[PDB]
């Protein structure tokens, strides 16, 4: 999978840069291409052959690649350009067409805020069923992006873990959710939890108590 | 091509009919 | 101006087989090359494979080589998939769409996209929830309520002998590897409101048919 | 290796999905953007017999041209099936460069030998995904907008000796043919052609029919009689069936005061013939506006006679396979798996 920045922002009528790092049997390889998805809608062929555009497409949108790594460059923003954008070369280490990892541009809108983060213990009610579900909540936030990570005695957990995607709160501001879910002493047999969030690039932590 | 109305046509100046094609020729 | 229309069961069993329909009205289906893409909600792409026209040459995502079957029924104008032993994991957004192929260039790109279907991979049946309470955040505090392991869709929520009803926002559900579904409704607060303005949230689960009362410290 | 197979091949095209020419229509309908970066792989110490009368691709071009123009021109009365009066409106018309290529598990096969007559052995040979661009213009007599031969003039040909087999003529310089047709009588045009240009090259021509026939008398004249499109020059231009008389093209007396700018009297009709199939048709009385074909002649179709100490060489045309063999020479296709 190629990579490529979570969020890109910028004001409208400005002009923006989303990554897309690749590799010698990739990009150093194929011709690029980028998907501009608008939600919640299917995706459009954006950029082709490393920068081509289908008939009805600004050159305001623009293609480059340099080595093993691409662009897409943005100019004249509008809202309608809001969406998520995608690369797209094809491999041949593994034989397949290789997706960046995905970016979302967010075009402004309101000031920039940072999420407000929140853990909850599993409950009283929940634990008196052998069970345990610490929900991590994100809220407050501008632009709509985050990453989450869960730590347990500071070790990975990527078991039994769910994220719902931003979600517009009566504000315009964005809002997440994680979800933790373990077994009874799997909730006591464990020191200091901790939901971490990323937000424009900073990470805000927080932990719990058995 | 029709080949007979060709043949056909063609012999009217003494020459013979040829499908070129869904056209008529004349040698 | 190039259509594609997908179509599939939208609710399928795990350990069965995924059957997805691609139809392409107006002829074009023999010229060209044609792809599988899938996109989990809220997640990112990935390419499946392709299937020639005629061929039939098909090509398949190595990881999904030993599940994945792609047909092109020329006559009906059809391009399909079938994908085997399906999982928890295989519960996406699918598309097809048109491809440009030359092998020694690069230039794999798909130009042409169909609009898309939703694939839930779920063995479990109708089903109410867990509603457990959540507790007092931040500077100023934030709680409400976790509606856990339920199917299929929707619910609802409100609060304090349910007296509470904006400063709230209900979260996307988010489906369990269990096959379940479970999401939290939450209120941002100010911190002076707790104490003894307490907090009673409404989920109510219409096909299952269940109720909740559900109190916060 | 590779054995000679067949495949479906699929159309590169350029055609920009915004326009509302019939040509540009269905090539975005039916076909992907162009190659950015074509490849070819020249195949040393390899040879390879081609034969441009049994190449299977000029067959698929052939089924396109049709499909293109059976969805896009539909006549107002059409002579086949009983009373068609079926709708006529007045599209854009201009042929654009088809590519036509082969998918993985099948190569283009490209000779390269110069003066290649187009069947037989090629000696220098490559390989290629797609063809260079083919435009589908539908023409008798003249090969307009085509190729030009390399080197010399190169005759082309099933069987020499064969006068039913029809000659296909390649030149190697253009003569450009001016082809007006004044706006406000309706049915009257004038194909202008440079008279110097054109002599200079129809005995280039003579020069090079007379190595294949051991130095006889060459000799034009009139289609010796049939249908007015292939006896006269018809092909189309800006959705318009031009019918030209291309007598004084064919000239002797020059190949000497000849110079002069060479007219022919053209005359666009209604009540036509079909290229697709037997029947008749009916379109519009024709666009108003000065209509043009800037046309570039590349080459010329061409029918001979039966033996003495001359030989005789009338205009061909019908066999519209022929114009897409004119340009699909070079080239075949091949399973490698
Ligand atoms: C054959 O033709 C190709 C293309 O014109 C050229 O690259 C090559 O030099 C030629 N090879 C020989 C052996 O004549
Ligand atoms: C074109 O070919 C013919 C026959 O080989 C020859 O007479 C003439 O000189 C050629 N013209 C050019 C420009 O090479
Ligand atoms: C093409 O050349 C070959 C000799 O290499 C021969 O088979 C044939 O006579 C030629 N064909 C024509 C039409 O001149
Ligand atoms: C071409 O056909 C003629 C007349 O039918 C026949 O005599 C001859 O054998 C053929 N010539 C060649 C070169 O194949
Ligand atoms: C083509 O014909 C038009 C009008 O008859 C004339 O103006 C123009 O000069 C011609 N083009 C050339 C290149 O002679
Ligand atoms: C025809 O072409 C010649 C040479 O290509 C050029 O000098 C001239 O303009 C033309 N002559 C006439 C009489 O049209
Ligand atoms: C074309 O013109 C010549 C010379 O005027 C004339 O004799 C002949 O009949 C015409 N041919 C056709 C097929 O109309
Ligand atoms: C053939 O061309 C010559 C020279 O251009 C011209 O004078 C003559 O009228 C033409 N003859 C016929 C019968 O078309
Ligand atoms: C051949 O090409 C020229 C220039 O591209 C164009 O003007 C003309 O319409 C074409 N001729 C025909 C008969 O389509």
């Amino acid at each position: 999978v190629l990579t490529q920045p979570p969020s890109v922002s910028a004001a409208p009528g400005q002009k923006v840069t989303i990554s897309c790092s690749g590799s010698s049997s990739n990009i150093g390889r194929s011709y690029v291409s980028w998907y501009q998805q608008v939600p919640g809608a299917a995706p459009k062929l954006l950029i082709y052959d490393t920068n081509k555009r289908p008939s009805g497409v600004s050159d305001r949108f623009s293609g480059s690649k340099s080595g093993s790594s691409a662009s897409l460059a943005i100019t004249g923003l509008q809202t309608g350009d809001e969406a998520d954008y995608y690369c797209g070369a094809w491999d041949g280490s593994l034989n397949v067409h290789i997706f960046g990892s995905g970016t979302k541009l967010t075009v402004l809108g309101q000031p920039k805020a940072s999420p407000l983060v929140t853990l909850f213990p599993p409950s009283s009610e929940e634990l008196q069923a052998n069970k345990a579900t610490l929900v991590c909540l994100i809220s407050d936030f501008y632009p709509g992006v985050v990453k989450v990570a869960w730590k347990a005695d500071g070790n990975s957990v990527n078991t039994g873990v769910e994220t719902t995607t931003p979600s517009k709160q009566s504000n315009n501001k964005y809002a997440a959710s994680s979800y933790l879910s373990l077994t009874s002493d799997q909730w006591k047999s464990h020191k200091s939890y901790s939901c971490q969030v990323t937000h424009e690039g900073s990470t805000v932590e927080k932990t719990v108590a058995p | 091509x029709n080949l007979h109305f060709c043949q056909l046509r063609c012999k009217s100046l003494g020459l013979l009919g040829r499908c070129a094609x869904t056209f008529c020729a004349c040698v | 101006e190039v259509q594609l229309v997908e179509s599939g069961p939208g609710l399928v069993k795990p350990l069965e087989t995924l059957s997805l329909t691609c139809a392409v009205p107006g002829g074009s289906i023999r010229r060209n090359y044609w792809s599988w893409i899938r996109q989990p909600p809220g997640k990112g792409l990935e390419w499946i494979g392709h299937s020639y026209g005629s061929g039939g040459s098909t090509n398949y995502n190595p990881s999904l080589e030993s599940r994945v079957t792609l047909s092109v029924d020329t006559s009906k104008n059809l391009f399909s998939l079938k994908l085997t032993s399906v999982t928890a994991a295989d519960t996406a957004v699918y598309y097809c769409a048109r491809t440009v192929w030359y092998y020694t260039s690069g230039t794999h790109y798909f130009d042409h996209w169909g609009q898309g279907v939703l694939v839930t991979v779920s063995s479990a049946s109708t089903k109410g929830p867990s509603v457990f309470p959540l507790a007092p955040s931040e500077s100023t505090a934030a709680l409400g309520c976790l509606v856990k392991d339920y199917f299929p869709e929707p619910v609802t929520v409100s609060w304090n002998s349910g007296s509470l009803t904006s400063g709230v926002h209900t979260f996307p559900a988010v489906l369990q590897s269990s096959g379940l579904y479970s999401l939290s409704s939450v209120v941002t607060v100010p911190s002076s409101s707790l104490g003894t303005q307490t907090y009673v949230c409404n989920v109510n689960h219409k096909p299952s048919n269940t109720k909740v009362d559900k109190r916060v410290e | 290796v590779w054995k000679d197979a067949d495949t479906t091949l699929f159309c590169a095209s350029d055609a920009k999905a915004h326009e509302t020419e019939v040509h540009n229509v269905w090539a975005t309908h039916a076909c992907v953007p162009t190659d950015p970066n074509p490849q070819e792989i020249h195949l040393e110490n390899v040879t390879e017999n081609f034969n441009m009368w049994k190449n299977n691709m000029v067959e698929q071009m052939q089924e396109d041209v049709i499909s293109l123009w059976d969805q896009s021109l539909q006549p107002c009365v059409k002579l086949t099936g009983s009373v068609i009066k079926q709708a006529c409106p007045k599209i854009s018309f201009d042929p654009i460069p088809i590519h036509y290529c082969t998918p993985a598990g099948y190569v283009i096969l490209k000779c390269n030998d110069k003066n290649f007559n187009g069947t037989g052995p090629c000696k220098n040979v490559s390989s290629v995904q797609c063809t260079h661009g083919i435009k589908p213009v539908v023409s008798t007599q003249l090969l307009l907008n085509g190729s030009l031969a390399e080197e010399e003039i190169i005759i082309r040909s099933e069987n020499l000796t064969n006068n039913a087999k029809t000659i296909i003529v390649h030149l190697n310089k253009s003569v450009e043919i001016n082809c007006t047709r004044p706006s406000n009588d309706i049915r009257k045009a004038y194909c202008e052609i440079n008279g110097t240009k054109w002599n200079k090259v129809l005995k280039q021509v003579t020069e090079k029919l007379k190595e294949h026939f051991n130095n006889k008398t060459i000799i034009f004249q009139p289609p010796s009689g049939g249908d007015l499109e292939i006896t006269m020059h018809s092909f189309n231009c800006r959705g318009e069936f031009f019918y030209c008389n291309t007598t004084q093209l064919f000239n002797n007396t020059c190949i000497k005061g000849c110079n002069g700018t060479i007219t022919l009297p053209c005359k666009i009709k209604q009540i036509i013939n079909m290229w697709q199939g037997t029947g008749q048709a009916m379109y519009a009385p024709p666009i108003d506006g000065k209509i043009n074909c800037v046309s570039n002649i590349t080459g010329i179709l061409l029918t001979r006679d039966g033996n003495t100490s001359n030989e005789t060489f009338r205009p061909g045309g019908g066999n519209i396979k022929d114009n897409w063999r004119s340009e699909l020479y070079k080239y075949k296709v091949v399973q490698i798996e």
